[PDB]
């Protein structure tokens, strides 16, 4: 009914790490085109959109559209039982089966995960400023400014992008110039909650690069490309 | 002053 | 009087690490044939039997059979003060531990307060086991920790081709298949088996993993599991787990 | 008014790591000769004396003597925001810390009014032990497993006792050397809790110098490159 | 869950 | 435990 085989089994491990703490429960949308997951966090301030195209899988088989409601911490627990060199197969539809086949040992792990019945349109948009920067740098900026304040002001201009925070200790401004690529059509200045961004940055191991797309009074998009397999997008509603 | 996703999507 | 010199002091560090959380207090049996410790845990679901033979020590002297009641967490604390390449001399009311740094003139002598125990050694009768699996210790440690995410008990099933570890819980269930193949899985069986064990005890046993690259599981019907770690060329650390 | 540029910015990071848990609040004495911090810990059992000479800064300008009261936990958090390869510039009611990796970080830290204190007399010491910093770190960390006080006997011997039993660590005179400069043997007792705070300075120096005499504070000295030192004074029991 | 003395 | 001010 559904059989997805991934040789780079650690992609799926890093994917669940980047979601489990931000989203507790999500519906995995399975079809012939691949695996999709879209979910807001419990506060509806952020939304994750995950796409894993069928072509990114080494084997992919799906004869009907599936909506598998998954407790992402239960799925994270099972995926921790997989080694980084394992071949992971997803299979189904009252349970999701995960099969971990050892790279070079005669060891097969078979996990059967209870599902649960879990019962938004992301409109196409252009953005004024699009910043592409190293993922580890964005992770550091978000972690570092978390020591200063709870909100970060992202000001983008032709020269570059500035991340600013303020609190009791004082204030901080991190300026990146220009690999930092800035496709700018209109300077923007938006304020976001650092706590959510520090959840998004758990996707950092998925991609050496991160893309921020911003426009006046619209959600920030924090985008991690997943090899040649898909993407993990985080949307963050602005403040004010 | 935190807005939410549904307001934009 | 007693004096035993262990060049590979990390053995003793590792031993204490693999016992301290499972057993709070134990009697170290010292004789001319070597060092022995036997103790059940608090709940008497598990029993550990440690054997350090005298010929494994580079110097070994013992003129009297000694029974030293030791607080294993106190002894673990002292052995944490030894470097991983230290030469450890056990010397004996108090147990003295002397750590000689491999490089640089540093000598630590620790004197450990002993206590009076009354461990009523339980007799262990060797026996023939239906199935015996020898497997990499790290693999076995991986198994017991992974499955404890899923359930509180592991069903171990041994057959000619291979061994399977199964656990169930709220989340769902898991099955880990090991087929017989240093990094190898050998199965010596004369009768297929199926036993259930508490994973929380197994996960204490796997703290002995750095003592041996390989672990031996000995199983039969209506007898405790044996989880055996061989210690260099000097002895073993055996764990016995009562099956549910 | 004040601007100091430290290319080896990790010195300042390590310095704040070596103070923030011992000293809550300190006054950074700033002048043309460099940066000086002197403070007791809250219990006045230990004293920190930090010296960073102006010559060790790659750029140094100071046109008046400043007394900057700093929350060292606050300062530590900001220095967490500097990478270990960043050029750190200090600049001066606020202290400006600029970290240069392209990437320029700019932090402004609220200062506090701190009026603080003590004069340290130059002294001859009966015994001066010089040893690897990492060894001293282990000795103090290991012996705190056994007792809360250490007897230093000068080879040099470190001894502790508690409910477990007792321990003695013996170092013999030999970078990784142990040198002892002694005119008279001494035997002093100190609280290990403070010594384990002092050893947080270990990343600053591959070596530590212990200076002792009967009935006088122990000196635990970490040399900072060519630019100064971090000294810890510990009153004997 | 049986116990060791039950067997030894 | 003595204090630093008695010596300095």
């Amino acid at each position: 009914m559904f059989e997805a085989r991934l040789v780079q089994g650690s992609i799926l491990k890093k994917v669940l790490e980047a979601l489990k703490d931000l989203i507790n429960e999500a519906c995995w949308d399975i079809s012939s085109s691949g695996v999709n997951l879209q979910s807001m966090d419990s506060s509806h301030v952020s939304l994750v959109q995950l796409t894993l195209r069928s072509e990114g899988f080494d084997t992919y088989r799906c004869d009907r559209n599936l909506a598998m409601g998954v407790n992402l911490t239960s799925m994270s627990k099972i995926l921790k039982c997989a080694g980084n060199e394992d071949i992971i197969t997803l299979r189904a539809a009252d349970t999701l089966a995960l099969v971990f086949e050892a790279p070079n040992q005669e060891k097969v792990s078979d996990y059967e995960m209870k599902l649960m019945d879990l019962d938004l349109g992301i409109p196409e948009q252009e953005y004024s400023c699009v910043v592409k920067m190293p993922s580890g740098e964005f992770a550091r900026i978000c972690r570092d400014l978390s020591h200063i304040g709870d909100a970060v002001v992202i000001s983008c201009a032709k020269d570059g992008v500035k991340f600013s925070a303020s609190g009791e200790l004082g204030n901080g401004n991190i300026k990146l110039s220009q690999a930092v690529t800035i496709e700018m059509n209109e300077p923007v200045q938006l304020t976001f909650a650092l706590r959510y961004l520090n959840f998004f940055t758990k996707a950092t191991p998925l991609s050496s690069t991160v893309t921020l797309s911003m426009s006046a009074d619209v959600p920030l998009v924090v985008e991690y490309k997943i090899a040649d397999m898909g993407h993990l997008k985080y949307y963050l509603a602005p403040k004010i | 002053s935190q807005r939410c996703i549904p307001e934009f999507f």
